[PDB]
């Protein structure tokens, strides 16, 4: 067989163990309250800002962005989620910076989200800047007799390579 | 036109080639080991050896219709032939199978030919 | 401490002074004769000091001197013309001073003072750089000094005055000077990459002994000589590191993959080989035995002139100074620790506020698991709309969109706030109009704004959106024209009342008949009723009836609420029209599968395209002459192609558009025919206006015919159906381009059928 | 994909460059298993064709997303550079910055070509300067005669790395 | 100097076609997302470089067959130079011709065809 073969390393590491258990646990556990502590924090801060693409209220959303050049084009693939249930009141707003890109529609509604069904609904993103300058874009999706988004997502765009 | 044997006193097989007016000769790895120059452009080339010394000469043959043969270093012989040459072939001692561009097929011996046949 | 440099006496060196190479010597420059080295420190700010240390401690500083002049490469030699002991000289940018630390004794540790005496002086014509010290030619007990310029000049005294000075051949910026013995030859590295190597009565006698044409230059040149067996020369560059012959070619070379600053070939090991010690300028000590790594250090600071020496009973101890001021005596750190979690019983995990936290965060997570005003004004006259915002929070990074129509055009589209403080109203104002010959879909326009609420949490703020519609009037899009008697279809609409003066319901548009044409010839007629009781829209365009349609049933409405009558119906009792609304959907899959067969045409000339310009380009890095062929015909008649087919797709992109702006008015008005041929209530009219209404600009992944089929079939599976067969059968959604609207078309007649024997929408 | 240089189409499998199976390592591409110590010259893989390269992540072939093409000091149309090529203790140190510090290729390649030529072709530096102007100009035997013709003079680390 | 142009004219002309493979990608993806005017404008641009690039294949090409007509005179003066003597002289001449131009002493190439 391809059992495996253990060096010096492990039996000095099982001795270790087996001489420090003790201390072993106690600090694993410490490390493991203080991890679960830090992944509450940020899961409550994402909570927060709505920052989380995936997030009663089935959704899921992730922009994808493809081209080189001055144009590139930004499809966001958005999918309802759930047995049976369609979503009415959608839309989406761009939030990016006015001095680098140039969003036509940088808001519109959405069609009626048949559960099951992909979506893409795209855009054309067009750099400004004559230098190459690559700053984010959020987009926000929200119901439209609510002003906090239902669920965000974020998009690095990438260097202009113009002309 | 190019070939790939070995000449007279050379302990490495050449890759003999023929270009405006120059021959060269290189070994496995590229080395210039041969060169010396032609009359005109040289259009096709062989190794036989004329002379019966056991180191094969090489034939040119040269757009200015001639057939030399070149040792290592030195010239042998030139037979005048009609056209340009075309295709050498050597396979006999010192007898090679030459075209021209007239469709003159021939043999030649060391410096005469056996036969000739002249076709479209 | 595996692989660092553990510590040893240990100092700072000034008050932001500066040092360089030269400068860290280290040798009995006291003369004692016992062994024990004594470090010297001379920076270009002026103080020269000499330290003799133990193992922070006040007496290690001998004395901290001060010259007026900088300092630059301190050294220590037999610089004196009568005597064989070890005296330090001082080059100043254009001086040169011998000196000689005397230090006598007190009767405590502390009570012994060091004189440094002047012993003789030069005067520097040129400014000096640098210098090299040895005994040129074959002399004994002697020192003499060959100093370098900045600009080239090399300048030799023989240890008392003087003795002569050449230039250097060829060279801009001085680089390192040294002085090998075996071969009696000043070495250098010339600005141009050159490691030259000049006998010294050639120099005396003023060329070049030998050179060697190394990638970069050097940093530092330090020739070796405590091995008489096989003598070499190292030379570590920039980029590189070089250990040369006696006759002038490289021995060996390493290629470096960091940026050496200092480097010092110390005492070796074995037979022929030299160790040799290289400081990084990643704070690092490398120690390689002439190519080959042997050990490596992390330093605290970028080593300039590292130097090894017997401090104090202890042989090899690495003395670094950095430019800044640091210095540190330092022995290698060679034990290897434990990688194991520090047992601190003392720290405890603090429970209770760590739980309070943590109860706090889980129960907003199990709890989500289960502040400004907008307002649009239109003016009553390309009508002015002014849009103001009032914020009861202080908001940021506030932006304003406005979105019309396509036909419809703003002279304003985007306004961005920054911060604004509490109570604080902000005014815009844009101005619509129409642009182009169809008339847009509906007049309403959004306006909606962006900002964020700076938390605690998220200081940039969270961002939150909100909207607000304003209506647009007719007399934006339409004029009174004249009425015709006949056109190609109509419809009714039978309201519960009398015929009211179409001048008191359109007064804008100045009998009961009355006629309309929008800005782009078309024309549509409104008739009143006599005997009966219902209007009558006609014209030849089924979208223009939308508009006109819903502007007379929105005054209708208004009219008979300001008589403030409560009953009031608008039924159309009788048939959808479902065939000229069918029409403009095959116009619109027509243009549709069109786009798609010219793309797929510009597909294959684009290909022929790139493959004649492969072609072309294999001609051209040829080197050989070649007839073309004809190739650049083949590729100007491909170029006509692309062109063509690209302003082909251009233009059925532009007819495109307008058939999917004229549909939408289409369907616009069929479901409002729906919404009154049947007492559908505001939830089911919402719930079509979703369905039939889904985007405004097709695209090639996403049409208007997929999405609404995909829709249709779900309402029709979820809420009209009961028959599991069909259910699978015909009631299935793709989001694929069809190949005909065969399957739309017959579910939206079915809608309109299973909605007539009395079914009603949902959603679940 | 635009640039076709290797001679063999379909050589043997084992001489060409265009373990723990997927099961356990992690991959980037269908094969290809992500590897340590990222490099700025890892092509980990290549697309096929111009639309699969662009329809895919930018950084999903290279280190970096993907790219079409791989006051001021001194203005380099206002020096004749058949005079700073006589002096060589100029020319390499402006050859060293309009090439790594401007990245004007040809005009670094007319400074090394004078260069060269003044030299009478008898230091490998110009040699290996020309062939890299070459391997970034995109010709690659053009260079390649440059680096052994280098190679030839003075056997350096740099030069075999260059060939290679 | 024929070798010199040659070298300019073979470094211009990667250059260009460089430019025109990225040209080649970026009008593909403008062809993808269906955006015709700046597609259109790359193949304009594109049209514009291939015929620079053929101008300049025009010229380098004629100056490559004068480039081959010198060699071939070179080469032929050698052989001219051997051919004027009989035997052993001959290979003797055409060497030392070949390493007097290798070097490119061409004084001494003429030294060795007077006399040597």
């Amino acid at each position: 067989l391809n059992v495996p073969r253990k060096t010096r390393l492990y039996v000095d590491q099982t001795l270790r163990e087996r001489e420090a258990g003790t201390a072993m646990h106690r600090t694993f556990q410490a490390d493991l309250y203080l991890l679960r502590l830090r992944a509450a924090r940020a899961y409550v801060q994402a909570l927060e800002s709505s920052l989380s693409p995936v997030s009663r209220e089935p959704l899921k959303l992730h922009a994808v962005v493809q081209g080189l050049g001055p144009t590139f084009k930004l499809t966001l693939h958005l999918q309802n989620t759930s047995t049976a249930r369609p979503i009415l009141g959608l839309v989406v707003c761009f939030l990016y910076n006015e001095v680098l890109y140039a969003l036509p529609r940088a808001f519109f509604k959405v069609p009626l989200l048949v559960p099951g069904l992909n979506y893409p609904l795209e855009t054309f993103v067009k750099s400004l800047s004559d230098k190459g300058i690559s700053d984010i874009i959020k987009v926000l999706v929200l119901r439209e007799g609510q002003s906090t988004p239902l669920l965000s997502a974020h998009i690095n765009m990438p260097m202009s390579e113009g002309l | 036109a190019i070939v790939l044997g070995t000449l007279g006193d050379i302990t490495s097989p050449l890759a003999i080639i023929g270009g405006n007016c120059a021959l060269q000769g290189f070994n496995h790895e590229g080395n210039d080991l041969f060169w010396t120059v032609t009359g005109d452009n040289v259009h096709s080339l062989a190794l036989c050896d004329f002379d019966g010394d056991g180191k094969k000469e090489l034939l040119v043959g040269s757009e200015d219709f001639d057939i030399r043969v070149f040792k290592e270093d030195e010239i042998v012989a030139e037979m005048s032939e009609t056209e340009i040459i075309t295709s050498l072939c050597p396979m006999y001692g010192s007898r090679f199978g030459y075209a021209l561009s007239n469709g003159t097929v021939g043999v030649y011996d060391k410096t005469a030919r056996y036969w000739r046949i002249k076709s479209k | 401490s595996l692989f660092k440099a553990r510590d040893w006496w240990s100092t700072v060196l000034g008050d932001k002074e500066e040092f360089d190479q030269g400068c860290l010597c280290l040798a009995d420059v006291d003369n004692t004769g016992n062994g024990q080295d004594k470090i010297i420190v001379g920076s270009f700010m002026g103080y020269l000091r000499i330290f003799n240390p133990h193992p922070a401690q006040a007496e290690d500083l001998l004395l901290e001197v001060h010259l007026r002049d900088p300092i630059l490469q301190v050294e220590v030699g037999k610089f004196v013309s009568g005597t064989e002991m070890l005296h330090l000289a001082v080059l100043h940018s254009r001086k040169l001073c011998v000196y000689s630390v005397s230090g006598t004794l007190g009767n405590v540790e502390h009570g012994n003072q060091y004189q440094i005496k002047l012993m003789y002086e030069h005067n520097l014509q040129r400014t000096a750089c640098n210098m090299t010290y040895g005994s040129f030619g074959g002399v004994k007990g002697r020192d003499l000094i060959c100093i370098q310029s900045v600009d080239g000049m090399l300048m030799v005294f023989e240890q008392e005055s003087y003795a002569f000075g050449r230039f250097l051949p060829g060279s801009l910026l001085p680089g390192p000077l040294a002085y090998s013995s075996r071969t009696d030859s000043f070495i250098t590295v010339s600005s141009c990459h050159q490691v030259e190597s000049y006998k010294y009565q050639v120099l005396a006698f003023a060329v070049v002994d030998w050179t060697l044409n190394i990638g970069e230059q050097a940093i530092d040149i330090c020739i070796v000589s405590f091995i008489q067996s096989a003598s070499s020369v190292f030379v570590l560059g920039e980029r590189n590191f070089f250990c040369l012959k006696d006759n002038g070619q490289i021995q060996f070379m390493k290629k470096l993959d960091y940026s050496p600053s200092c480097f010092l070939p110390y005492c070796s090991v074995s037979e022929g080989t030299i160790n040799t010690l290289i400081g990084n300028h990643n704070n690092m000590l490398h120690i390689y035995q002439d190519v080959t790594l042997k050990w490596a250090t992390q330093l605290p600071h970028v080593p300039v002139a590292v130097r090894v020496g017997c401090l104090h009973d202890l042989k090899g101890v690495i003395v670094t100074l950095s430019d800044d001021g640091h210095l540190q005596c330092s022995y290698l750190g060679t034990d290897p620790s434990l990688f194991q979690a520090p047992k601190v019983e003392s720290r405890e995990l603090n429970y209770d506020e760590l739980d309070m936290e943590l109860k706090e965060l889980q129960k907003v997570i199990k709890n989500v698991n289960k502040d400004l005003k907008v307002s649009a004004m239109v003016s009553p006259n390309s009508v002015t709309v002014k849009v103001t915002l009032k914020n009861r929070v202080a908001l940021q990074k506030i932006k304003l969109s406005i979105y019309v129509q396509p036909p419809l055009v703003l002279t304003g589209d985007q306004f961005t706030f920054e911060f604004m403080a509490p109570e604080m109203t902000r005014t815009v104002g844009f101005s619509v109009y129409l642009k182009g010959s169809y008339s847009p879909p509906e007049l309403e326009g959004n306006a909606v704004v962006s900002y964020s609420r700076p938390t605690e949490r998220n200081p940039d703020g969270i961002p939150r959106v909100s909207q607000c519609k304003f209506r647009l009037p007719l007399k934006l899009v339409c004029l009174p024209g004249q009425p015709s008697k006949t056109a190609s279809h109509k419809l009714t609409i039978d309201t519960n009342k009398s015929p009211v003066s179409l001048l008191s319901l359109f007064p804008g548009f100045a009998v009961n008949v009355m006629g309309f044409r929008f800005l782009g010839g078309s024309q549509v007629t409104l008739l009143a009723s006599k005997t009966s009781q219902r209007y009558r829209i006609q014209s030849e365009q089924f979208e223009d009836l939308w508009l006109i349609t819903n502007e007379l049933i929105i005054r209708l409405q208004e009219y008979f609420e300001k008589q403030g009558i409560k009953d009031f119906t608008c039924s159309f009792s009788g048939s959808v029209p479902l065939e000229e609304y069918f029409e403009l959907i095959d116009h619109h899959f027509e243009l549709r599968i069109n786009g798609e067969k010219l793309e797929e045409l510009l597909s294959e000339r684009a290909v022929q395209f790139r493959a004649i310009q492969r072609r072309l380009l294999t001609r051209f890095k040829d080197k050989t002459p070649a007839p073309l062929q004809h190739l650049d015909t083949l590729l100007d008649g491909t170029y006509k192609q692309v062109i063509a087919l690209a302003d082909a797709v251009e233009e059925n992109q532009d007819n495109l558009f307008q058939s999917f702006t004229r549909l939408k008015s289409a369907t616009h008005l069929v479901i409002l025919l729906i919404g009154l041929w049947q007492k559908l209530s505001a939830d089911q009219i919402a719930i079509l206006e979703a369905a039939f209404l889904p985007l405004q600009q097709d695209t090639q992944e996403l049409g208007w015919e997929e999405t609404v089929d995909a829709a249709l079939s779900h309402l029709l599976k979820t809420c009209l159906s009961k028959s599991s067969k069909e259910q699978a059968l015909n009631l299935n959604s793709q989001l694929g381009i069809p190949k005909d609207t065969s399957q739309l078309k017959k579910h939206i007649t079915l809608f309109c059928d299973r909605l007539a024997k009395g079914g009603r929408l949902c959603l679940s | 994909i635009l640039d076709e240089n290797a001679i063999a189409q379909v050589p043997r499998p084992g001489t060409s460059l265009k373990g723990p199976s997927p099961a356990v390592r992690p991959v980037t591409q269908a094969g290809r298993p992500i590897t340590g110590f990222l490099r700025p010259s890892t092509q980990s893989g290549r697309p096929g064709t111009i639309e699969q390269a662009i329809k895919t992540p930018r950084t999903a072939y290279t280190a970096r997303p993907i790219a079409s093409s791989s006051g001021p000091f001194i203005n380099l149309s206002r020096l004749n550079l058949a005079k700073y090529a006589q002096k060589p203790k100029l020319a390499k140190a402006l050859f060293e910055y309009i090439f790594h510090h401007e990245n004007d290729v040809k005009t670094a390649l007319d400074l090394a070509a004078l260069s060269t030529e003044h030299s009478q072709y008898k230091d490998w530096w110009w040699k290996v300067q020309i062939g890299k102007c070459y391997y970034r100009l995109g010709l690659y035997r053009e260079a390649e005669k440059q680096f052994k013709s280098a190679l030839k003079q003075q056997e350096m680390v740099d030069t075999f790395l260059y060939l290679a | 100097e024929y070798h010199s142009v040659h070298q300019k004219l073979s470094a211009d002309m990667a250059d260009n076609s460089n430019l025109i493979r990225s040209l080649l990608v970026q009008a593909e993806d403008a062809r993808l997302m269906r955006d015709m005017k700046t597609m259109k404008n790359r193949y304009k641009e594109l049209y514009d470089l291939n015929k620079d690039l053929l101008n300049g294949y025009k010229i380098r090409c004629n100056n490559h067959t004068e480039l081959l007509g010198s060699l071939k005179a070179v080469n032929q003066a050698i052989q001219r130079a051997g051919h004027l003597r009989v035997g052993k002289p001959k290979n003797q001449v055409i060497t030392a011709c070949r390493d007097a131009i290798r070097s490119n002493n061409i004084n001494m190439l003429f030294r060795i065809m007077r006399v040597g």
